[PDB]
């Protein structure tokens, strides 16, 4: 990259109708249960999950990398207890992008104790362009975006030791 | 709406006679089923989960089995603490906290008929405006028994109240009291009060009745 | 891991209770506290549950809006509050913990409390009235004749019953007490004696109710 | 299936795409079914696609197959309310390297 700068786009506390709190001990900080730092896990608030919306019009003068995710539960029980509803959907749209994802509820082998999964997707939001998040559940929202620039590409090297 | 039914409701088994319990569900809860043990006066203790694997600290007499609609619980050699109530919990369909009614295991012994006694209300009580008729069943096995109230050859409904002792320390039998209560006036309005019993003893239905006065 | 709760609560109908459930051991609090209920003599029933991180608790269809569940993660304690009690709400209230971690599929209840008994009665301290259950032609069966004492309308538990100041042990069956519609306890104690001892041996039941500080010794005479 | 053959295993399954609602109902009793396959790495869900197609070998229906490599000591999970075409067998596999496929029509000597 020529330039890479992490900026806040959809602040954690902007969701007044949902629960920004939440995580598991599979992702643990100081023994306490936690979650991905730059991500927000939207659950139900007041025993109700009204459709969560969010948008960001890009003005940082650069192209922006934005990452989101959806939750694939292990069973109907966690689907109901967390997002209050079944038959939910996650919708992300920009000028170029139109992507819709659904929760896939099924029992899977345990990885870090969980049978559930979190599937992430990403995009490059152009300058002066808006992004639109819209979900009735299972959305794992970005709190941050990444300004980016490229003069050209490179590679990834495995060494195990010492930059001099 | 998963229905969980445990049969038998009561199980009579000797100490070391290898007791086996059965839980059955209306649909398939697959491999997700748990067994709990509740000793009288205490909270339930987790025994089996996942229908097979057993919880921490649980002795190896307890063995779970089965999948789908029918499951099973096995205790090889019974013990002192092993006479209690056992519940099965499904957890597949939401909500996953539906329970079974439970199965009560008691000490197996020789079939014991009760001794049926009946007491009329005290005159000392009648002065207070109420009347309590008491029907007693003494020393019987097993705990399963039914009591019918009949005043002036008429069946009573919701005025009854029953209390049962636990299994006796010595002869391991049960005792049960059944008291029907009326106002003094209503008590004076009828003549013959009777309670009929079906446990066992010429195989039912020995009755005990008194004419008022 | 120890879930410990308050015990023995006595409340009037139409009043609220709040049953605490403190979590000792290794407190994750990403784990779900579940509230279970057991009416006297009956089975178990799920009332709801809460997971402190996610907030927004669940309730069963039956106890929905009749009950509310909260949690303080700073004190490691979860509360189940019953707004507006009824006589039928008299039961034991366990708080359990699950295998935990939504997405693990292990939703068995692996830990428990000792239970909290909530007796719903509008009464106060009341001494019992003792009535004789007199041995008669109906109360006798061959060699053995039975007699007893009705310990009626007292509050609260316990009540201790002896026969002949402890001289009589054999044949005595003191029954578990029951809660009545009046919100008042009542029970019976029964002895089986030789049928021939009536008229020679005097039978007295000694009833003790420490809460009301009443001590009643009641003599039981035979009848014809 | 929890894999213990000491090797990586190729597993193949399929779903049925009916020609009409009628065969959907008569065969799988329900509409709005789904096929779900999960492992440690894999999470795939497929739905029946009921529509009328040109006849191939007389059928307007189709059978779509997918596959996976189940690692050692790893479990696979099939779950379906209909339309699942299940594997009865798996294939143990090992590779030192890859190769190619040759069309000749005749005689290995
Ligand atoms: C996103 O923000 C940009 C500015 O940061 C908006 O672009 C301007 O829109 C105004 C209002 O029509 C115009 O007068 C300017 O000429 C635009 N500036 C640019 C980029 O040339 C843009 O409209 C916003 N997108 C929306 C509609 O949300
Ligand atoms: C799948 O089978 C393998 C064995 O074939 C299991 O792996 C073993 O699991 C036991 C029980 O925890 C451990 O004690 C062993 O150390 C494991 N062996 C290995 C592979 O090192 C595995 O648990 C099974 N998967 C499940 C949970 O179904």
């Amino acid at each position: 990259v020529k330039h890479f700068e992490k900026v806040k786009i959809l602040p954690k506390d902007r969701w007044t109708q949902h629960t920004t709190t939440g995580g598991s001990r599979a992702c643990a900080v100081s023994g306490n249960p936690s979650f991905f730092r730059n991500m927000v896990w939207l659950t139900k608030k007041g025993s109700d999950y009204p459709v969560a919306k969010g948008s960001y019009n890009n003005t940082s003068g650069e192209q922006m990398l934005i990452i989101w995710g959806v939750h694939h539960p292990n069973d109907e029980t966690e689907q109901r207890t967390l997002y209050q509803n079944v038959g939910t959907y996650v919708s992300v749209g920009t000028s170029t992008l139109n992507k819709r994802s659904t929760p896939e509820i099924a029992t899977r082998p345990k990885v870090n104790g969980l049978g559930s999964r979190m599937e992430f997707s990403w995009t490059l939001l152009d300058m002066w362009d808006t992004i639109n998040f819209e979900s009735t559940g299972n959305l794992i929202a970005p709190e941050y975006g990444f300004k980016i620039s490229k003069r050209g590409s490179s590679g990834i090297m495995k060494t195990e030791g010492t930059l001099e | 709406d998963i229905q969980l039914t445990q049969s038998p409701a009561s199980l009579s088994v000797s100490p070391g006679e290898r007791a086996t319990l059965s839980c059955r569900a209306s649909q398939s809860v697959a491999g997700n089923l748990a067994w709990y043990q509740q000793k009288p006066g205490q909270a339930p203790r987790l025994l089996i989960y996942g229908a097979s694997t057993r919880a921490t600290g649980i002795p190896a007499r307890f063995s779970g089995s089965g999948s789908g609609t029918e499951f099973t619980l096995t205790i090889t050699s019974l013990q002192s603490e092993d006479f209690a109530v056992y519940y099965c919990q499904q957890y597949n369909n939401w909500p996953p906290w539906t329970f079974g009614q439970g199965t009560k295991v008691d000490i197996k012994r020789t079939v014991a008929a009760p001794s049926v006694f009946i007491f009329p209300p005290s005159d000392e009580q009648l002065k207070s405006g109420t009347a309590s008729v008491v029907c007693l069943l003494n020393n019987f096995y097993p705990r399963e028994a039914k009591v019918q109230w009949k005043v002036d050859n008429a069946l009573q409904s919701g005025n009854s109240q029953e209390s049962v002792t636990e299994q006796d320390s010595k002869d391991s039998t049960y005792s049960l009291s059944s008291t029907l209560t009326l106002s003094k006036a209503d008590y004076e309005k009828h003549k013959v009060y009777a309670c009929e019993v079906t446990h066992q003893g010429l195989s039912s239905p020995v009755t005990k009745s008194f004419n008022r006065g | 891991v120890q879930l410990v709760e308050s015990g023995a609560d006595m409340k009037p109908p139409g009043s609220s209770v709040k049953v605490p459930c403190k979590a000792s051991g290794d407190t994750f609090s990403s784990y779900t506290i579940t509230w279970v209920r057991q009416a006297p003599g009956q089975g178990l029933e799920w009332m709801g549950g809460i997971t402190p991180i996610f907030g927004s608790p669940n309730y069963a269809q039956r106890f929905q809006d009749r009950v509310i569940i909260t949690a303080d993660e700073s004190t490691s304690t979860a509360y189940m509050e019953v707004s507006n009690l009824r006589s039928e709400d008299t039961a034991v209230y366990f708080c359990a913990r699950v295998g935990g971690e939504w997405g693990s599929g292990r939703y068995y209840l692996d830990h428990w409390g000792q239970g909290t008994l909530v007796t719903v009665s509008s009464a106060s301290t009341k001494g019992p009235s003792v009535f004789p259950l007199a041995p008669s032609s109906k109360s006798t069966s061959g060699g053995t004749a039975a007699l007893g004492c009705l310990v009626k309308d007292y509050f609260p538990e316990p009540v201790t019953v002896s026969w002949n100041s402890g001289a009589l042990t054999s044949g005595v069956h003191t029954f578990p007490a029951v809660l009545q519609s009046s919100g008042l306890y009542s029970l019976s104690s029964v002895v089986t004696v030789p049928s021939s001892s009536l008229g020679t041996q005097t039978y007295i039941c000694n009833v003790n109710h420490k809460p009301s500080n009443t001590k009643v010794d009641k003599r039981v005479e035979p009848k014809s």
